[PDB]
């Protein structure tokens, strides 16, 4: 009793100046900076709200606050209500309601007091007047609060969650497209509540509902968008669509469509991850190895680690098929490490690849890579190994012997060694020379560089795509000067 | 006014618009003007001159020099050379007529 | 969005609830021989080290042995 | 109704996104003229060195 | 209902229409869905519009210009908008009827300036459904004119007689003349 009894109201005191004061900065900062004119001043709070929820996804929040810390959950805005003119005794509320919660207590509960939520939202959310900003920013960011803890029974506290968002903004909207800088959050804002009660979606049920409508708010936009928000609203379709959808007359080449300026500094990366993702079956060797390497190397802002293991795992994944795996080299992070201590005797067994061991390997301690689903591309990997392997046959000497490399290759007989070395000759990615003068198989293996062989030709593509990947940097070290000046 | 709103800002888009190829104009125009200028100065600067000393530094981008006849000048420096030759025992060079320094000399 | 790291991160709280220290402390086993050297050269000698784990390791004690038979 | 609030509502909201347009078109004419009156004081100084040559004509 | 659906293609590619129209019907349901899988019949769907052998020429049009403004240009889906012929369709509040009277105002408008400049000689072909569904949403604004757009669309529209209904029916007549003048000076 005395322990946590004298320890009690001490540690809690603490959260609560830091998300009053976060609530008011970005309230008050929001509101008091586009105030006046929100249609001037645009996405200035986009990098500071996001940044506030990556700030907060680590929130230690919640861990005793069941007991008797429940008052923060009935308190809310409350700021400038019943009446747009004459706020200063509201002023003065302000300090009195957060004033009568500190003279001796307050009758506090959890679970109660959620479903009218909406007492305020039917009269006046704040001001009668800043209504959509207000509103978003008053219900948005404190109903993950409540909706976190997504287990015990609060999935249908979240469904209830869902229809008062819809039922006040994200049913159409109370106008239609507002068209401001809460538009442009909301594009975003509406995304994040999708991806939060997603969670809530494929835990249960699947794709049939928000997910189907949300092609009709995806193109409800106009169309004369920046289309970055269009493109998060893409990104939950193509995660929807990577579980089970596999036709390619819609969303492969179909959803390709003008590919809008789609930055987001994140977007890039998982966006690009997942077209990498569904374009990773057919097994792209050129375009998904190098822009899947590149989506790896973006998002550096966060974390570096917790999330590349799974472009870094399929990247290596359709890398080993090339016969040339490079491992984990140049980056040093224990959870990419963990990610691949099962799959190292297997990626270092790609290369010497000997076909009757690797085969009991592969399964022999195949739990987790093998229960990922359906044994595709490592079904694949299983007769890939003597295709990676006589391709480093082709990075070793011409002429193919019936006893020495055959053997060598586990493969002995005169028809199926020119057959299958052929099968590699029938592919293009070698240079060699089918020639059988006492029956004996030549190859020219010309692996010669361009060195002294038609240069201008061949760099020349190079000269004009760098150079016009460096005079568009040289674009982008001109505009975002203008965007400079342009306030001054 | 709500419908007339549109009609009314049309003009507005045209009036802005119109400045765009006028500051493009002004853009390629003012910066060879730049140069015109820029070589103009340039070759005021002759090598033809006299050499004195430098004696003072009495406040920036303004001294005194000891001129070869021992008089010594008050002259405005050019405002290029920085300040390494403001180096108080020096072999400054002005111009024969500008009276300007160009260059100082290594001892 | 990176609330999408939350459920991998929950397979990967999964696979370090597989095994508890036992692959820290036992590939720290190596790791105590390769901490603070160069990994990039920990792939190569990695790769032709675990190339003869299987056989042939030293082999250049066995050269002289090649010597009179080859 | 439901074409002033709808239909010329639209059409007035892509008037508003056309004033992002010429909000584009507004600060690129900021910004360019700024770096006009850079250029402007700038050989506009170096004209009063010429101001100055009379002085250097002084000896 | 559906969502990955072929075999509507493979109905869409075939004879006998009293099987191809409810077909149709079951498309127009789910085109929201995916416009995308109609991308690849969008030939058929053209083949079967550019002839007269089909008898429903709106249902083919309408379907082929609700996919091509999903797909590509507004201009080729209100060709078919405009090229359907005879449209039963109500006003809507809906995103696809609003969007093709929209580009069908402002392209139509688009006409008025581009032989506005042009009082004879060489005058461009007008259709006569264009003027139907321009002045038919147009006058359902006149309904009471919400006073202030029928002038401004008036002039909009650059034509000589949509302006002496509009001053018919309206309240403070100088109120409405020198509201008038006040935009036409300010253009």
């Amino acid at each position: 009793p005395p322990g946590g009894g004298e320890q009690e109201p001490p540690p809690p005191p603490a959260p609560q100046d830091v998300e009053m004061k976060e609530e008011a900065a970005t309230g008050g900062g929001s509101t008091g900076e586009a105030d006046g004119k929100t249609a001037a001043a645009a996405a200035e709070h986009s990098q500071r709200e996001l940044d506030t929820v990556t700030l907060e996804d680590i929130k230690e929040h919640v861990k005793q606050l069941e007991k008797a810390v429940s008052g923060k959950e009935p308190r809310f805005v409350l700021r400038a209500l019943r009446m747009l003119p004459s706020t200063s005794r509201r002023l003065n509320h302000y300090v009195l309601y957060k004033a009568v919660q500190g003279f001796f207590t307050s009758n506090n509960a959890t679970r109660d007091f959620l479903l009218p939520f909406l007492e305020e939202p039917m009269d006046t959310e704040a001001d009668l007047q800043f209504r959509p900003r207000t509103g978003k920013a008053a219900s948005t960011p404190l109903l993950p609060e409540v909706e976190a803890y997504l287990q015990l029974l609060v999935v249908i506290f979240m469904m209830n969650s869902k229809r008062y968002k819809e039922a006040q903004k994200i049913s159409d909207d109370l106008m239609q497209k507002i068209s401001t800088q809460n538009r442009r959050a909301l594009d975003l804002v509406a995304a994040k509540c999708y991806y939060y009660h997603a969670r809530v979606y494929e835990f249960l049920d699947k794709l049939d509902v928000v997910r189907s409508f949300l092609h009709a708010r995806l193109r409800t936009a106009t169309l004369r968008h920046d289309a970055d928000g269009q493109a998060t609203l893409l990104n939950l379709l193509l995660r929807n669509y990577l579980h089970y959808s596999l036709y390619d007359q819609a969303e492969k080449l179909v959803s390709k469509s003008v590919f809008p300026e789609q930055a987001n500094n994140n977007e890039w990366a998982r966006y690009l991850y997942y077209t990498g993702r569904i374009k990773a079956i057919q097994l792209e060797y050129s375009e998904a190895r190098r822009t899947m390497t590149n989506a790896l190397r973006k998002a550096p802002q966060h974390t570096a680690v917790g999330f590349k293991q799974t472009v870094h795992k399929l990247l290596i994944v359709v890398e080993l098929l090339l016969g040339e795996i490079p491992d984990r080299l140049q980056f040093r992070q224990p959870s990419l490490k963990r990610s691949l201590m099962p799959y190292f005797l297997l990626t270092q067994a790609v290369r010497t690849g000997n076909l009757a061991k690797f085969n009991q390997v592969l399964d022999q301690f195949g739990e987790k890579f093998q229960a990922d689903g359906t044994y595709t591309l490592i079904i694949r990997l299983r007769h890939n190994v003597i295709k990676t392997g006589v391709r480093m046959i082709s990075l070793s000497y011409s002429r193919i012997s019936l006893a020495d490399i055959a053997q060598k290759l586990q493969l002995d007989s005169p028809e199926d060694a020119e057959f299958i070395v052929a099968k590699a000759i029938r592919d293009g990615v070698i240079e060699a020379s089918i020639n059988h003068e006492k029956g004996y198989v030549q190859s020219k293996e010309m692996i010669d560089i361009y060195s002294t062989r038609e240069p201008q030709l061949a760099f020349h593509q190079r000269i004009s795509f760098c150079l016009d990947i460096h005079n568009m940097s040289v674009k982008a070290m001109r505009f975002p000067p203008k965007s400079y000046n342009k306030d001054l | 006014d709500l419908y007339s709103r549109y009609k009314k800002l049309q003009q507005e888009l045209e009036f802005l618009e119109v400045q765009e190829e006028y500051i493009k104009d002004e853009q390629k125009n003012l910066k060879k003007e730049f140069l015109h200028a820029q070589e103009e100065v340039k070759r005021i600067q002759s090598i033809p001159l006299v050499i004195g000393q430098f004696l003072e530094a009495v406040d920036q981008n303004t001294a005194i020099v000891g001129s070869t006849t021992g008089s010594n000048y008050y002259v405005r420096i050019l405002s290029t050379i920085d300040r390494e030759l403001l180096k108080p025992n020096a072999s400054v060079a002005l111009h024969k007529h500008s009276n300007a320094l160009v260059d100082v000399l290594p001892p | 969005m990176s609330e999408k790291k939350q459920p991998v991160d929950l397979g990967l709280l999964e696979e370090d609830d597989e095994f508890e220290e036992f692959p820290a402390e036992d590939w720290a086993g190596l790791d105590e021989d390769e901490d603070a050297h160069v990994w990039e050269d920990n792939w190569d000698d990695d790769n032709v080290e675990d190339d003869f784990s299987n056989q042939l390791r030293a082999e250049l004690e066995k050269h002289g042995y090649k010597m009179e038979t080859s | 109704l439901e074409e002033g609030k709808a239909g010329s509502g639209l059409r007035q909201y892509y008037l508003s996104k056309i004033e992002e347009l010429q909000l584009i078109v507004n600060d690129k004419s900021q910004n360019l003229r700024r770096l006009q009156a850079q250029r402007n004081e700038l050989n506009a100084k170096v004209r009063l060195l010429r101001e100055e040559l009379q002085l250097l004509q002084e000896q | 209902m559906i969502t990955s659906a072929a075999g509507i293609i493979s109905l869409l590619d075939e004879d006998e229409p009293q099987l191809k129209e409810f077909a149709l019907h079951k498309l127009n349901a789910v085109v929201n869905d995916f416009w995308a899988e109609i991308s690849e019949s969008v030939d058929k769907i053209e083949v079967l519009y550019e002839d007269e052998g089909f008898r429903s020429r709106q249902f083919a049009a309408l379907v082929a210009s609700k996919v091509f403004y999903h797909l590509g240009a507004f201009e080729e889906s209100l060709n078919y908008a405009l090229g359907a012929g005879d449209l039963f369709n109500v006003n809507d509040n809906s995103e696809y009827v609003e969007t093709i009277i929209a580009k069908c105002i402002d392209h139509y408008t688009k006409q008025c300036v581009e032989n506005a400049d042009l009082p004879e000689g060489e005058k461009k072909p007008i259709d006569q459904r264009l003027e139907g569904i321009v002045n038919k949403m147009f006058q359902r604004c006149l309904d009471d004119h919400k006073y202030k757009q029928a002038i401004g669309i008036a002039l909009e529209t650059r034509r000589l007689d949509v302006f002496e209904k509009t001053i018919l029916e309206s309240n403070d007549v100088p109120g409405m003349l020198a509201y008038s003048l006040k935009l036409c000076m300010s253009l």
